[PDB]
């Protein structure tokens, strides 16, 4: 379960020309999260 | 009470994230990407036809705006009920989300040029779509020769 | 909102070489998603 | 109890925006290497791109030969029902352990036929396989 090769080439691909804003936790699901997580408290 | 809601809310997120997670593989799979180079101009016509391929089978809206322009930044911060806050969001980099899950607004940049992934809902859009919809940005330069 | 180019070069790509299973869903999921409605349902 | 199915909402919430948090920020900063010239190279490359997004997710993730006989016995020796297990995987179909810790995947390169493996100590569903798949194409779609 770890194929190796003898390999006639070798290349390498990246993603360069652009970059984004990064990422971020929406307040939608911020809200969805911590609600669970008191409720799930709240049983307990 | 708060229970049923936030039951139907998880519930609601689980089917839809799987459904375009669903979405996106399968085209993945089965779908050729047309890549646009030669200029800015092209590779941003690429980008927003591959967002546009990808939205159109899940239930939300995509697009590339030009955000170099006071006029791109105005036509952008119209639609909302605070302007100058989402602007100031937007010029210093940072993606814009809505309170209520309907809109995602992501800055992004070719080379030297300035634009915004808008993502719109009538559902829901949330830091999953910009996860999905940027994800596909870097596929489209990785495709690239 | 819909930006095009003058005169693009266009290169179409394909997933060719490979091929998978298609797609079905964990039991562990659909337990989930089952439970849910049954609930959902029962206030 | 409803406190229970709550736990498990919330745990698949957070586990699938974890591993498409991972998912995309490896599709955006790290290096795809790409072998190709034969299926035994193309197989190495997509090995080394499952096991770099696998490795930072806590789970594992190998791609398994599934030609000859011999590769099929070797895989499901550690199953209860191997017999069972193999007529599922050769009919194509995904294969998901019933305690949700392993994932078993037909995959073809070309005309060679090989599985793969995804376990976790936590959990591993069609998320995994929707990702995990996902990355394949990517890889296919990445060749010139």
């Amino acid at each position: 379960c770890e194929p190796r090769a003898a390999k006639p080439f070798k290349i390498l691909k990246k993603r360069s020309t652009t970059s984004v804003a990064s990422y971020q936790v929406s307040p939608h699901t911020a809200r969805i999260f911590k609600e669970n997580e008191r409720l799930i408290d709240e049983y307990k | 009470t708060d229970t049923r809601e936030i039951l139907e809310e998880n519930n609601e997120m689980l089917h839809m994230y799987l459904n375009r997670l669903k979405t996106y593989q399968y085209l993945l799979k089965n779908e050729p990407i047309h890549v646009y180079y030669g200029s800015i101009d092209a590779y941003a016509e690429g980008i927003d036809k591959l967002l546009k391929t990808y939205a159109d089978k899940m239930n939300l809206t995509a697009s590339l705006c030009h955000y170099s322009t006071q006029a791109d930044k105005d036509r952008l911060t119209e639609h909302m009920d605070d302007p100058a806050d989402v602007q100031t969001r937007l010029d210093r980099k940072d993606v814009y989300y809505d309170q209520y899950g309907k809109v995602v607004l992501i800055p992004f940049t070719i080379e030297t040029q300035n634009y915004v992934i808008k993502l719109t809902s009538d559902s829901i859009v949330t830091e999953f779509d910009y996860l999905l919809f940027t994800s596909l940005t870097s596929i489209y330069d990785l495709v690239l020769p």
